[PDB]
């Protein structure tokens, strides 16, 4: 999915 | 030359493609991009050449 | 004991097994009484007692109750040091998956599934689901959906179907599926589709299904349920002085971990929706990830210090992990350190040690000695009178160091002449004192060094540093065979001194008795040590069974060689003293004295020529002023003529006559020319300028000046250091490699300006860093080069081979490089060589080639001679002792034993911080001979030859070769063979910037093979009016043209193509593009005529290049098989060319671009190997196509190029080792009933003993090609995993050991270093042989 942040695929 | 490899046809779909560049993983809205655009190189609280 | 070590992955019920309780809260200590907290990551229940035999509450103590368990508190009454050895464990609530097996690249559960690595890391993140179960529907194996596709299956299909998501789906996938069924399955359906291509990753993926089958693993235990947990002494909590506390990182990464499984552990109780779940085993998952390995996966989680924490993987790997700065190297007791001065009275085994470093690090030895006299009671009064210094320490010290060796050392420890042995001798003062001589080996001298002392304890180790260490055992070089204790800088300057000569000296024309006469006259003041007068001489040799005869004569001589030969030893000739001694002539009386007569006579005659060379250059009074700098005086006109040239040659500039590159490329000569001018009339108006007259009138003689003195001698200096001195200095670079113009045309003498002296500073700077960043890239070479050759040991004593190499001398380039002499001398001849005749033998056919045999060789003239090589042993597992040759250190056969791996790479690593980072004449007379040649006469009466890699050679008065040439392509050689030439003569000319392509026969020429509209054009000149259908270049070309590349061609009367004598021939060539051809149509030539032309990094970088094996980027093109060459179907994304055995196959053609100028036309005929283009050739096609003995000459000869080019000196059998260790791995072509797969990479010598027990009992065998590996990759491609482990890249090594399942056997030398084991190699060879023979017994 292109990001491999956890607090944006929270965020998201 | 370079004007003939863009996938951008107006100002909306230029703001979104930075967009999807600085913070790949999710769709931007009209005034995230913007705001975004806006705090780059235009706002004196966030960029000084001295 | 132990034989092995294992390596595999862990199961569940193993780390369960390996621990003494579950870690459950991130509680470390209390904050009042700091007392472990119970449960938590110190707790003393789980890993043991913090004090000697006491429970944490205090009920029990005193070791009187050893084995009980405190019923009170649970911790049990025992030792502490258990605190170092027991692990813990936490049970996850959610499985997480192993960041080595998922993110090392090749994946291992992607290519164990057979899914990319985007849709595992997708599945992983609770992003995607993924079908585990197909049921009955369209659905399948290992399908990604999304969450509304889900719900659609969901709606539509219901319960047949599974679908899952997260680290659990994916233990699923790894769980369910089966290896035997799927790699059989791969198997007969790879051979329809063994396309390269897939026949790569398709073998890879089968011999990974079969290491998992055959190793026992299983595949899902590469998913964590249970995770262990470290000692707590090894991540300690530790106070400092002022209540401060300091601790690891691992206590801040399991703390995390710990409180985000609590969390998930709660979450899972209260029933939350699935949004925060998710959320909670992504952070789990996280966390897991950066303990293991931090910042692989992400960002690098950091300390409350802005720092990223360090993790289980930073502790093991790099320059700071356990393996490099724990294991492999140590911190020691008994030793000191200090600065170093020189003594100059010791003996060539001594060394001056202090007096307290002396007491300190021989205080157990003295306390022994002390309470065995009597002399104390016990141990603690024998401290304090130590302590104390009374007066009978002193004499206890001087009887413990008697006949105690000590070693000392110098860093960087560069080659083994770096640790030597001395016995010591107390001195007082500070400093260590160390003996002139040996101050080469160290590289040491006196402006403020120091050194290192070390104490062998152990009685096998002083008899090892007496027989193997003791400096007076070094005297040779274990590179080449010199001594390396020649006398350096005042002995020399005294030497040379004492044996020179004067006109009119006082005392001249006497006649003296002997030596001591002539010592008593010196001494008294009545005769010069520079007088000439004649001695009566006594001499011995030995020409009998070992006795010595002796002669007496009368000799012209001076004083000073007379009383020289006192120190000579008899049976060396008196010839050795009678010159003007220089350094050369000091090292050959050193070497001559080791031939002859042996070691002990030689270290008793150094020493000797060091206290009397230091004794006499005192008496000189040697000195140096202002006036010993002559200028001469005719540099002022030189510098004005050429200032004159300069303007004259700028005022044609001004006026437009020369352009301003040739103004500043002529001004550059005309001061290049002035500078030599001046260089040569200031070193001779120096070097004899003394008019010294003598009974009658005046006459000339050598110099006395101090400055030509030490420069002449070889003592410090040279000319090009006298030039700056007393010439001028010259012209100075840019930093960017530009010659500035004006040079500085002053001396140090006279002084610069300020502007010259700026643009010096230039040059000063670019070398002092050059410097320093070029040390790097040494170090890291030698330590490439030490991994890749560490194993190899002499192990046999003749393997029986009758291969080998042919020596022949280097030639190229000039004059003889290289005799044959120094590439001979020390090897093992391979086959019965005889001298020029017929049956002429020397041999039993294995002759160590000593000096003797050398000479005999030389008395006759003999050019080639083969000898034994390493690369050729047939030795398994090491080399023999024949094929090695001689131990160059030694002066014998090397011994059986010897770690010859070790050696090479120190001796091809130590000097590299000296390397940098139109007609055809003849000199001398003798025959002409050519070869590979094919010839034919032309028109105007001279000899042609239409051979492309034809060799010209000279023949001596006796048949040896002195210079070898070849000739172009198409060039007219001037005279013929077979011819008996003088000098000064040319024997072929060619054109510098063309070279003609000839004919073949007389005959008839007619314009064929082109039209107009073709690659032609009808260019004519214009003004003389000569024109061929000339050929074109691509900016001219018409494509629909080029149908057929044009060519004039020869015909018969019958208008035909015309007969080549011998085979049905066509007799023209085509030609590629932009041609230069003027040929007259109509107008006829003769066999041989012009018919078509053709117009047109060293130092340690190329070493690195040549044992890395690198690839050119313009490699030649060679001919794969042989057969007649042609172009082939001319498919255009660029040239195709083929080329058609007369009786075989020919599948084989290939691309070419058309910038490639091919060399080779289509009625060539070609054998294997020959170039079809020029350029730079590639190892790996010289290793194809040729042998492996092509290989080794080439790199061998190419490495020999930079360093010759320098001065250094190696020996030519220490680059044979590195090649021998590039050439271990074989690949298999043919299996053939060998048990071995069709296309796998196996090691030779497993091939080599698997084929040689098939064969012997009547079976077909496996065939193989071999392979050439760089040192790096070679090094990694070992069969241990802890060489390869310790070496580079511990991540890679580990994770693939481990999925193999591999063993490893501690074989080598770093094996057994890391473990603490005797070696191999030396005085552990028969240790480790006697355990290898229980090995045979059980
Ligand atoms: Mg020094
Ligand atoms: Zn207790
Ligand atoms: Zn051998």
């Amino acid at each position: 999915g292109r990001t491999t942040d956890p607090v944006r695929m929270y965020m998201r | 030359e370079t004007l003939r490899v863009d996938p951008t046809n107006d100002r909306l779909s230029a703001l979104v493609e930075i967009y999807r560049m600085m913070r790949p993983g999710e769709p931007p809205t009209r005034e995230a991009a913007e705001s975004l655009f806006e705090n780059l190189f235009f706002s004196e609280d966030r960029y000084d050449l001295s | 004991e132990f034989d092995a070590i294992k390596i595999a992955l862990a199961s569940p019920d193993m780390i369960r097994s390996w621990s003494f309780g579950e870690v459950k809260k991130p509680e470390t200590i209390n904050y009042r009484t700091f007392k472990p907290e119970r449960d938590g990551l110190f707790c003393a229940r789980i890993f043991g007692p913090v004090k000697d035999y006491e429970c944490l509450c205090g009920k029990y103590k005193r070791l009187k109750h050893r084995g009980v368990i405190c019923e009170k508190c649970g911790v049990e009454v025992t030792q502490t040091k258990v605190r170092r050895e027991r692990m813990g464990h936490i049970e996850l609530a959610s499985p997480t998956a192993h960041i080595w097996f998922l993110k090392s690249l090749p994946s291992r559960i992607g290519l164990l599934l057979d899914m990319p690595l985007r849709d595992i890391e997708r599945v992983l993140y609770f992003e995607s689901y993924v079908v585990i179960e197909g049921g009955m529907t369209n659905l399948e194996r290992q399908q990604i959906l999304t969450e509304e596709q889900y719900l659609d299956a969901l709606e539509e299909f219901g319960d047949e179907f599974d679908a899952k998501m997260g680290a659990e789906a994916i233990q699923a996938l790894l769980k369910s599926m089966d290896l035997e069924q799927e790699c059989e399955q791969l198997r007969e359906e790879l051979n329809e589709t063994n396309s390269e291509t897939k026949r790569k990753k398709l073998t890879k993926r089968i011999k990974l299904l079969e290491a998992f089958v055959q190793s026992g693993n299983k595949p899902e235990w590469m998913i964590l349920t249970v995770l262990p947990v470290l000692p707590p002494d090894l991540r300690p909590l530790v106070p400092l002085d002022g209540g401060r506390f300091a601790t690891s990182d691992l206590n801040d990464l399991y703390r995390r971990v710990i409180n985000r499984n609590n969390r998930l552990k709660r979450l899972l109780d209260l029933a939350a929706p699935d949004i925060i779940v998710r959320n909670e085993k992504r952070m789990l998952q996280e966390a897991v990830d950066a303990l293991l390995d931090n910042g692989r996966r992400g960002r690098a989680i950091t300390g409350s210090n802005k720092r990223p924490l360090k993790s289980l993987a930073d502790m093991i790997k790099g320059k700071q992990g356990r393996f490099r700065q724990n294991l492999l190297g140590k911190r020691v007791d008994y030793s000191g350190r200090s600065v170093i001065t020189v003594g100059p009275y010791l003996r060539l085994h001594q060394c001056g040690l202090p007096k307290k470093m002396a007491l300190e690090l021989f205080k157990p030895f003295i306390y022994g000695k002390l309470e065995l006299r009597g002399l104390a009671t016990t141990i603690k009064a024998a401290k304090k009178m130590v302590e104390r210094e009374e007066a009978v320490v002193w004499d206890i010290l001087d009887e413990v160091i008697r006949e105690h060796p000590v070693l000392l050392n110098r860093a960087p420890t560069l080659h083994r002449l770096g640790i030597q042995a001395f016995e010591p001798v107390l001195i007082e003062g500070k400093a260590i004192q160390l003996h002139p001589l040996v101050c080469a080996a160290y590289n040491a001298d006196f402006d403020g060094d120091q050194m290192a002392v070390h104490v062998p304890l152990t009685l096998e180790a002083q008899l090892e540093a007496r027989a193997l260490m003791m400096s007076t055992n070094n005297i040779l070089s274990p590179a080449n065979g010199e001594p390396i204790i020649v006398p350096s800088q005042d002995v020399v300057l005294g030497l040379y001194y004492m044996t020179r000569d004067c006109v009119n000296a006082k005392g001249e024309g006497m006649v003296l008795t002997g030596p001591k006469e002539a010592e008593r006259l010196y001494r008294s003041g009545l005769a010069s040590l520079h007088a000439r007068v004649k001695v009566r001489i006594t001499e011995y040799e030995k020409d009998a069974n070992g006795e010595l005869v002796a002669k007496t004569s009368l000799k012209d001589t001076t004083v000073g060689r007379a009383i020289l030969w006192m120190i000579v030893p008899k049976g060396l000739p008196y010839s050795i003293v009678n010159q003007a001694l220089g350094k050369k002539a000091i090292s050959k009386m050193l070497n001559t004295c080791y031939r002859i007569l042996g070691l002990k006579p030689t270290v008793i005659f150094a020493d000797q020529i060091m206290y009397t060379g230091f004794a006499y250059a005192a008496r000189s009074g040697a000195s140096v002023g202002i006036d010993d700098m002559v200028i001469p005086e005719k540099k002022h006109e030189i510098i004005s003529e050429a200032e004159a040239e300069v303007a004259e040659i700028q005022e044609q500039f001004q006026s437009g006559l020369v352009t301003a590159g040739e103004r500043y490329n002529k001004v550059i000569d005309i001061w290049a020319a002035a500078n030599d001018r001046v260089s040569k009339a200031m070193m001779d108006n120096l070097q004899t300028e003394t008019v010294i007259n003598r009974d009658g009138q005046e006459e000339k003689q050598v110099s006395f000046n101090s400055i030509y003195m030490m420069a002449d001698s070889g003592a410090r200096g040279s000319a090009a250091q006298i030039r700056q001195l007393a010439g001028m200095r010259g012209l100075m670079a840019k930093p960017d490699g530009s010659i500035i113009e004006t040079p500085i045309t002053a001396n140090f003498r006279e002084g610069l300006n300020v502007l010259q002296y700026f643009i010096s500073t230039h040059g000063a700077r670019k070398g002092l860093a050059d410097t320093a960043l070029k040390t790097a890239n040494s170090g890291y070479l030698t330590r490439r080069l030490v991994d890749v050759a560490q194993d190899l040991v002499v192990t046999e004593d003749d393997c029986g081979t009758h291969e080998g190499i042919m020596m022949t001398p280097v030639i190229e380039g000039g004059d003889v490089k290289e005799p044959l002499r120094d590439r001979v001398l020390g090897r093992v001849t391979a086959e019965d060589v005889l001298k020029p005749g017929t049956a002429d033998i020397l041999v039993p056919r294995n002759t160590l080639l000593h000096e003797q045999w050398c000479d005999l060789l030389e008395e006759n003239s003999v050019d080639a001679v083969k000898v034994r090589s390493v690369v050729s042993c047939d030795t398994d597992f090491g080399v023999c002792a024949h094929c090695y040759g001689r131990d160059l250190a030694r002066g014998h056969i090397i011994n059986k034993g010897e770690a010859i791996g070790v050696i090479a790479a120190q001796s091809i690593g130590e000097p590299g911080t000296q390397l940098t980072m139109s007609s055809i004449q003849v000199k001398n007379k003798g025959s002409i001979k050519l070869s590979n040649v094919k010839s034919v006469v032309n028109s105007s009466g001279k000899l042609v030859i239409t051979s492309r890699n034809t060799e010209l050679k000279l023949i001596d008065e006796f048949g040896r070769t002195k210079e070898s040439y070849k000739v172009p392509y198409g060039a007219v050689l001037a005279k013929g063979d077979g011819e008996q030439v003088a000098g000064g003569e040319t024997v072929a000319n060619w054109d510098p910037h063309t070279m003609p392509v000839i004919t073949e026969v007389s005959g008839f020429v007619r314009f064929t093979d082109m039209i107009d509209g073709q690659t032609i054009t009808r260019q004519t000149d214009e003004l003389t009016g000569l024109s061929s259908l000339v050929v074109l270049d691509s900016a001219e070309r018409t494509a629909g043209g080029k149908d057929l590349r044009p060519a004039l061609k020869i015909v018969d009367a019958q208008g035909n193509d015309v007969l080549i004598p011998g085979t049905d021939m066509p007799a023209q060539y085509f030609l590629p593009g932009k041609a230069i051809v003027q040929l007259e149509d109509g107008v006829q030539i003769s066999s041989g005529d012009t018919l078509a032309r053709i117009p047109q990094t060293g130092g340690l970088p190329r070493v690195a290049d040549l044992f890395e094996a690198r690839r050119p980027k313009e490699p030649a093109i060679l001919a794969e098989i042989s057969g007649i060459v042609s172009f082939g179907k001319e498919t255009k994304g660029k040239r195709r060319l083929v080329i058609t055995p007369v009786d075989g196959s020919d599948p084989y053609e290939e691309m070419i671009p058309k910038w490639r100028q091919l060399n080779v036309f289509e009625g060539e005929r070609v054998e294997r190997g020959d170039v079809i283009s020029d350029g730079p050739e590639a190892p790996h096609d010289i290793l194809r196509l040729r042998g492996v003995h092509a290989v080794t000459r080439y790199i061998v000869n190419e490495v020999q190029d930079v360093y010759r080019l320098q001065g250094v000196k190696i020996n030519d059998k220490h680059i044979e080792v590195i090649v021998r260790q590039m050439l271990r791995k074989a690949t298999i072509v043919n299996a053939g009933s060998s048990d071995f797969l069709e296309g796998e990479q196996v090691e030779y010598s497993r091939v080599k003993i698997a084929n040689r027990e098939l064969e012997a009992n009547g079976k077909v065998g496996a065939t193989y090609s071999r392979d050439l590996l760089g040192i790096t990759k070679a090094s990694l491609a070992t069969e241990s995993f802890i060489s390869a482990a310790s070496f580079q890249e511990t991540t890679r090594v580990l994770t693939e050991a481990a999925v193999a399942g591999k063993r490893d056997e501690l074989r080598g030398l770093k094996e057994n270093v890391i473990v603490g084991r005797l070696i191999p190699a030396g005085t552990g060879y028969a240790y480790h042989q006697d355990r290898m023979r229980r090995r045979a017994a059980g």
